[PDB]
Formats: structure tokens, C-alpha cells, sequence
RNA sequence: AGCUUGACUGCGAGCGUGACGGCGCGAGCAGGUGCGAAAGCAGGUCAUAGUGAUCCGGUGGUUCUGAAUGGAAGGGCCAUC
RNA sequence: UUGAGCCUUGAUGUGUAGGAUAGGUGGGAGGCUUUGAAGUGUGGACGCCAGUCUGCAUGGAGCCGACCUUGAAAUACCACCCUUUAAUGUUUGAUGUUCUAACGUUGACCCGUAAUCCGGGUUGCGGACAGUGUCUGGUGGGUAGUUUGACUGGGGCGGUC
RNA sequence: GUUUAUUAAAAACACAGCACUGUGCAAACACGAAAGUGGACGUAUACGGUGUGACGCCUGCCCGGUGCCGGAAGGUUAAU
RNA sequence: UUUUGUAUAAUGGGUCAGCGACUUAUAUUCUGUAGCAAGGUUAACCGAAUAGGGGAGCCGAAGGGAAACCGAGUCUUAACUGGGCGUUAAGUUGCAGGGUAUAGACCCGAAACCCGGUGAUCUAGCCAUGGGCAGGUUGAAGGUUGGGUAACACUAACUGGAGGACCGAACCGACUAAUGUUGAAAAAUUAGCGGAUGACUUGUGGCUGGGGGUGAAAGGCCAAUCAAACCGGGAGAUAGCU
RNA sequence: AGGGUGACAGCCCCGUACACAAAAAUGCACAUGCUGUGAGCUCGAUGAGUAGGGCGGGACACGUGGUAUCCUGUCUGAAUA
RNA sequence: UAAGGUGAUAUGAACCGUUAUAACCGGCGAUUUCCGAAUGGGGAAACCCAGUGUGUUUCGACACACUAUCAUUAACUGAAUCCAUAGGUUAAUGAGGCGAACCGGGGGAACUGAAACAUCUAAGUACCCCGAGGAAAAGAAAUCAACCGAGAUUCCCCCAG
């Protein structure tokens, strides 16, 4: 499903506002893309379901410490 | 994205500083193909600290130990009585390699390599000067009295 | 035809007229004005049509309010679109 | 390949009084010259074509401040600068070509594997495109929710409010 | 041939044939939040949509309106 | 019962017997009544527990003004001969009642909308795998042998067995008439009628599902239901109407 | 208290008030054994793609309104006693 | 505890018991076919078909036990590739399903009311889904208050329609 694998976000529902305020449902859906990530420690590429901003996490608190977390929480990579 | 080189690399690289580059950059290319690290805080202290620390020494021990060299023998002066006729003119040329091992048997220890001659094979008979190459800056003098036996 | 701004501002005894919202007539009181020598007359037009509630909002004025306090924002009140 | 900003630095700027293609301000009267002078041959930069500037050199070692007609003094020295421009370095954007490294592969081969799924590996092709996310304009009876007045000698039509 | 099972069997639907149009394959198109699947283990002599409806003789003029296709100069024009 | 008006030939009721429609809760207002009275009264809760505590609060004794503010006055206005609203009369808490408000709100009654499921044993299409079609006609292509040609073409006899071909039973259907119409039957019977080797028909299994399927298209069919199935729920929808 | 008994029972029966009862298994509450766990003192640290922001939406009684605050799908992004 | 019993329709027959091993009541045990999460594979539930191991003095046939998936952990193995990861096998522990309401979370209508209707209402209701407990949730101030102070969360009566 569409769920980023490291900030673990769910695609949300909301409203279609429109003009005259007629509500109707929609759903925000995370911007979800499979990018593979090299691990120096391991010597290997491991390809995640991240968000665009789960780069941007990946980026600060580095690969490393990001799948030590999945491994924590159970997450499979 | 701020890493910290590994390498030459093109029109950005100085091997171990510290650059801003695009993200997509550093993650897919400069991490995986060696070239960068990103700067996370304790590793550009300790990448730093060695490289630092290495301009120091090397500079220091090289210098000190070249003027140690210019300093040796305190005689300054080294003299030779080599075979020879009537009135200057000697029999045999003495070279860069007899007073190599001549200066070792009387003070400084200085190879042919470092000895420079604007006399030639020094074919005269009187005062002759063989000023060493200590250091590319450093000139050990030690003047010469050349004697026809 | 001359001079003019009463096509004033705050009120208003009393009435008329409507289920109400509302609409109309009004002598007189105060302030300031015009015309007239003066008595006086003037709060639009001989009268009866020429129109649109509330909300929401715009503009000018007024500390009346102004969520700790001093301001301000917003609101109110008066004028008005 | 293309613009701006900035630094250094070199130029740049004729009512008219008038020898002066001088903007202001301002401390000051010596700068200047043989770390090889005025004047000139000559090309160029510049031009409101009025008259500056100026590489090399024959020449060869002087040129000039308050003075004077001016609103002002003499870029002879200098400082801070407005306008306008010239070279460099540097700071960033734009566009086109080229590249391999993200991503796509419903190309080939190998392995899990006695498997036309999937995953991993090698390689080929494409490649910052495509594709997807949030935002946004357009289109949108494909679909949905609804509206479509009253009077009225029945209703409609006409008329009216 | 088909159709209103249960008041309509027909001139209606279908049809072979014709034309227009889309589609270069991971095809258009359709079902599907997606994966995928049908199209098709097909490849433009194929496939989808639309109209007309064997065959014969034919199919005239109009591009102002609505649509579609194409163009990029100028006007207007969102997020930013 | 509804009506201007019903013996009305307008509605309802075959009869009996049983059930069947103005309720309940909480707020607010007025009337009656009871307590206390410029005061009345507690709520939650504690609890020897319908007692007693608990006065948090509410209502009243003061209004005017948009408000600051003022106060038996206040607002308007520069100010009122003035004018508006007040002053000059008891309230409050129970209990009973009449209204009102919010809830299904006097009872019964829609067509419909939405949400979740069950249905392709009927029928519509499709997929797979097996069956069925008595009997009789017609006589295409092709072929063989003669004729014919330079060789073809063409032509005659014999053969051959094509076809959404012909006639006609089973089989599928349903054109007409009559009966039937509280049927023998919630669609048939009887007498004729169309197709009957095909775009046929049939058995067994499978697949498609509700704004969805399927449709040689009729708005047909989807379990005797279809301009949006059935079941359950929202749900006592709503009903200015009977 | 109640129920039954051939009609209506304090004294007919079962019961009720009251007083007692558990070999065994258990719930709760104390006490206690062991195991695990850690008290207390000094000093230091004191939660970053986060708070906040732009866009879209939602929750707050509060419908974007002058709208604080919270939540976040998307793009960003601090100070750190 | 006991002088009466072998449940009812429901009588019989055949018996058991009377001072304690009849019956009845309670605690703890034993047995507990087949289906059902169903768990060895399958299936049209209550049926069909196995494999592996241990044992069976007529071992040519029987009896017993184990064999589901997933998660976690460990051991032994193990590709493309060298190391290694993926994968494979075995073992240990746990889970799975049912249940009325209450609780938290993920989704989420419309009829209705507005005397029409679209913002709004109904209503975060109905319903669907996930999860947990005997309760759940929340909770120990980056909270109010207001220049005075209060001191986590939850529930009730006011505030106050």
C-alpha cells in the first residue's frame, strides 16, 4: 500500500472545496517513489518505498541509523 | 547538500574539503562511487584533525633537520693535497666524488648529489669554494684550500 | 425680475394611516441662516407617482469597546454607498 | 554561448564669462624631471568632429601653483564620488551541445527454480525525459446533486405581478 | 436470421458490403484507487469507434454556426 | 366522514369478540393551589440516608443607554419648553393544569434516497466439455473421358455432393383463430403456423452483480420482481395530503 | 420474608431469623522465603527535518473571517536556558 | 448427605440399596468419536486420500505419535559471484478462531430540516474495517489565569442556551 516505509505515511482523506463550498472527498496521497540506496557499511543497494521527504530525512539522519529503525520496528527492507 | 571530498573530483574537488553541492549529486553519485562523504559533525572534526596536524609535522621536521645539516662541521673548512708538477697545473683533477668521501673522513657527511660546482673538475691550484645544497634555500659553504703536492 | 441656500442641524404637543414592518401631516422649542423697511415667510418644489426590508460588505467621522497590560485589528454609534 | 552585481583600475563628462569636449566637495601651494624632458613624425582609442588622450621614437632633460575675464578651481598632488564606459578577476542566472551516475525497460542472458509471477545479478536501450505526488488553469451530462413561480372562470399559450 | 419471457415479430435490430476516423504496440480502447487483465500470444491486408446497410446507376452545392484537425505571431490568461 | 349542501346513486363498514390513536422526558410562559416572604430556593454530592448537611448557583428586590458610564433616574442633544424608556404595585419554590420548544410528539399510510450484504438453479451474453437433427428433393465447385484451340478459352456426356439450399417429423419456436379468463394452467389447450446442417438446438459445469452486469437494442433480461433486483439496516425518512 | 398443603396456616411441611460447617480446588488481603528489578548521593545532559513558514484540507462551539490554537498531504525550515 | 433409587414424555420390565463403595450434591481427576480456526493434502462441513517414525512371539495386516501457515529466535546448510546476502531444512516460543454491550483508531452516507435548494443541517450519526482491556482512553503543563493566583487526567452539577 501506499505507505512511505521510513516516516510511514498513509495516504489521508480530505474535501474537494470548490467555489460555492460543495464538499466532496478526496485523498491526499503521499508522494511515493521506489528509490534504491546505497549502504556503504553493508556494500549493497537497498531499494525502499520512500516519500520525497523521507530522502530528506534519509539525507540527515543517513542510511544507516534509517534502516536500524525499520529493523527496530519491524519493517522488512 | 554539504559533503566532504575523497578525491580530485572535476570542477569542484581539492581532495578532503568541504563543498555545497545539488542532493541528487551527492547520494547518486558522489556517495556510492567513494568521492564524498557527507559532513555529519564528528567526522570533518577527525577527517580534519589528522590532515591538519600533518602539514605541521612535516614542514617542521624538514626544515629543522636541513638547518641542523647547514649548521654541522664548525671548522668550516676542508683541505687537500693531491699529486701535482712545478708552478699550479695539477697532475690528476680531483672530482665531486673524491671530496664526497674526503668532507666524510674531516666533518660533513654530503654526498656527490648535493655539491654544487661552478668550477668544473676545479683544475686550479689556490682558494676553491664547494658550496653544498643542504636545503633548496639552505647553502652550506665550506671554503677550500687546494694544495699541489 | 432683485437678493439668495430653510433643498438647514437637534427635537417635537398633537393627529392621520396601516395586521405589522412602515408611511404621512405637524404648530411650537433650541442653535444658526436667507429674503423683507416691517408684520412675517422659508425644515424643498400646487398636491397625489419617481421605488426596495434585512444580511453581508465599502468610505468618512467619533478612544464608546478594545479578552494580561499600552496600542492596534475587529466591533459599535453617527453620516453614507 | 548570454545578462546583471561587485572589486581593482583607467577613462568619462563644450549656456556662458572664456586659453579650458570644467559635476560636487575639499585639504592644500609645490608638484613635476635625467627609475632617461617640452615640443613633433605617425597610427589608434574618442568625437556636441569644439578639440582631448596618447604606444614607440628622431629630439634630449624641462613642464608650471595662488596671478587673470568666471557661479567654481586650476584631475600640477589627493581624497571621497554622481553620470558614463574600458580591461581583469570574481559572484550568479539563461540557452544549446555533449556525458553517465538517479529513474524506466511489457530487450537478451544467469540464479533463487524441475516457474512466460516476482526478486536479485550481468548487459543493452532510453535517460533527467517519461512516470507518479501536492498545487494550479482548461475541458468535462462521462457522472452526481438539484432548480425549472404564482394568478388563471380546468391547466397550457397569451397577459399580469 | 434476432427482438418486447407474459397484448407489438415488424418496415424495427442484425447482416455481408461501403465510408469516415482513431490506433506504430508498454497500440488506441475497456475493466481495474493499483497491480494486473482483455484488445492479442494479434501488429495497420490488424484492431477499436461511428454511420450507412446485398447488388445496379449514383452520391450535387454550402466551412457563416457547433465540433474536430492544424498553426503559431499578437491580445488576454492560474499556481509560482 | 367530507362539505356551501348528502336518503343521496359521494367515502367507510359482512357481523361479533379482543386490541387500536393527544403520550413521555426536559426547558419556558400563564392560571389554580400550598409554603416562605424583600426574600424564595437549592443542584451535584456527603448521607444516621424520602431526614439532615450542601446556598456553587438561579430567580427577585433598578433602571436607562449600542457602549463606556450614570443611577430613581437615564438616553437623545451644544441644551432640551422637551421627548423615549423607567420610578411611584412581591417575589419565589413546589404540586396540578392550559399553551409553547426540542425530541417519532395524536395514530396509521407513500412513491423514493442512502449504507452493508445475498442472488446468473429463471433469463441475457460468454467459456469449457459432451449429445441431437426420421425421411425425401435440388444438383454448385471440382474431376474424368470425347469435341475444340498454337496452348488456353470454350463445349458435351458421365461423375461429384455444395448450400446461413428446398419439402418435412423429432427438436427449437410462437403467426392466426377459438376456448380459457373466481383457468386444467399467475400465459396454457385445440386446429392450422415458422425454422428444421445452422448466426441451429440441447445436457453438465463455470464466469459477469446493481447506477452494476448482459443486451442481433425491447428500457429487454438479471429467480412469476426491473426507467435501476432482493434482503437487512439508517427508519417511527418525510407527507402543508387522505 | 416467602412457597406448598383438599378454601384464607406464625405454631402441618419446606423454610425464614439466628448459630455453625470444608477433605479439595480456588478469588481477594496481609505476612514471609527465593529470583528478577532497581534505591540514594554529586555532576552533566535535558528529545531537528522538529518548532515555525507557503500551498491544500481537516479538528477546534468558531462555516477563512480581522482568526488565535491544534493535526498534516505537499514544498521548505530555525533557536537550541 | 443419605433411606430410598436406575433424567423427562412414560408406564412397565430387570434390578441396586436401607448405617453405608445405592442414588443425589460439590471439589479434583480420567475418557472426551467426527466436523468446525481445523492445523498432514484435499473437499460438496460432519467425508475422501496420505507420508514419516516407533512397536506389534499368526509382525501377508494392525496400533500409536508426528507432519498447516505466519512471526520471532537459534542451529546446519546455501546461488548468480570470490567472501557474503537471498534462499533452503530443522528445532524452540507465540499467534490464528468465537463472543452481547462498553473503548480507541482507520473510513463514512443519505433520507430529513432549511416550509424549494446548492453553503449549512442531519452527523463524524447509521454502517463497514482494525485493535485492546476488564474496563479502555486521557494524564503529570512548552496548561490556564491575570499582575492576584491556580496546579496531571477522567466524571457529575452550574456557568449558560
Amino acid at each position: 500500500s501506499r505507505v512511505c516505509q521510513v516516516t510511514g505515511k498513509r495516504p489521508v482523506t480530505g474535501n474537494n472545496r470548490s467555489h460555492a463550498l460543495n464538499a466532496t472527498k478526496r485523498r491526499f496521497l503521499p508522494n511515493l517513489h521506489s528509490h534504491r540506496f546505497w549502504v556503504e557499511s553493508e556494500k549493497r543497494f537497498v531499494t525502499l518505498r520512500v516519500s520525497a521527504k523521507g530522502m530528506r530525512v534519509i539525507d540527515k539522519k543517513g542510511i544507516d541509523t534509517v534502516l536500524a529503525e525499520l529493523r527496530a520496528r519491524g519493517e522488512k527492507y | 547538500m554539504q559533503v566532504i571530498l575523497l578525491d580530485k573530483v572535476a570542477n569542484l574537488g581539492s581532495l578532503g574539503d568541504q563543498v555545497n553541492v545539488k542532493a541528487g549529486y551527492a547520494r547518486n553519485f558522489l556517495v556510492p562511487q567513494g568521492k564524498a562523504v557527507p559532513a555529519t559533525k564528528k567526522n570533518i572534526e577527525f577527517f580534519e584533525a589528522r590532515r591538519a596536524e600533518l602539514e605541521a609535522k612535516l614542514a617542521e621536521v624538514l626544515a629543522a633537520a636541513n638547518a641542523r645539516a647547514e649548521k654541522i662541521n664548525a671548522l668550516e673548512t676542508v683541505t687537500i693535497a693531491s699529486k701535482a708538477g712545478d708552478e699550479g697545473k695539477l697532475f690528476g683533477s680531483i672530482g665531486t666524488r673524491d671530496i664526497a668521501d674526503a668532507v666524510t673522513a674531516a666533518g660533513v657527511e654530503v654526498a656527490k648529489s648535493e655539491v654544487r660546482l661552478p668550477n668544473g673538475v676545479l683544475r686550479t691550484t689556490g682558494e676553491h669554494e664547494v658550496s653544498f645544497q643542504v636545503h633548496s634555500e639552505v647553502f652550506a659553504k665550506v671554503i677550500v684550500n687546494v694544495v699541489a703536492e
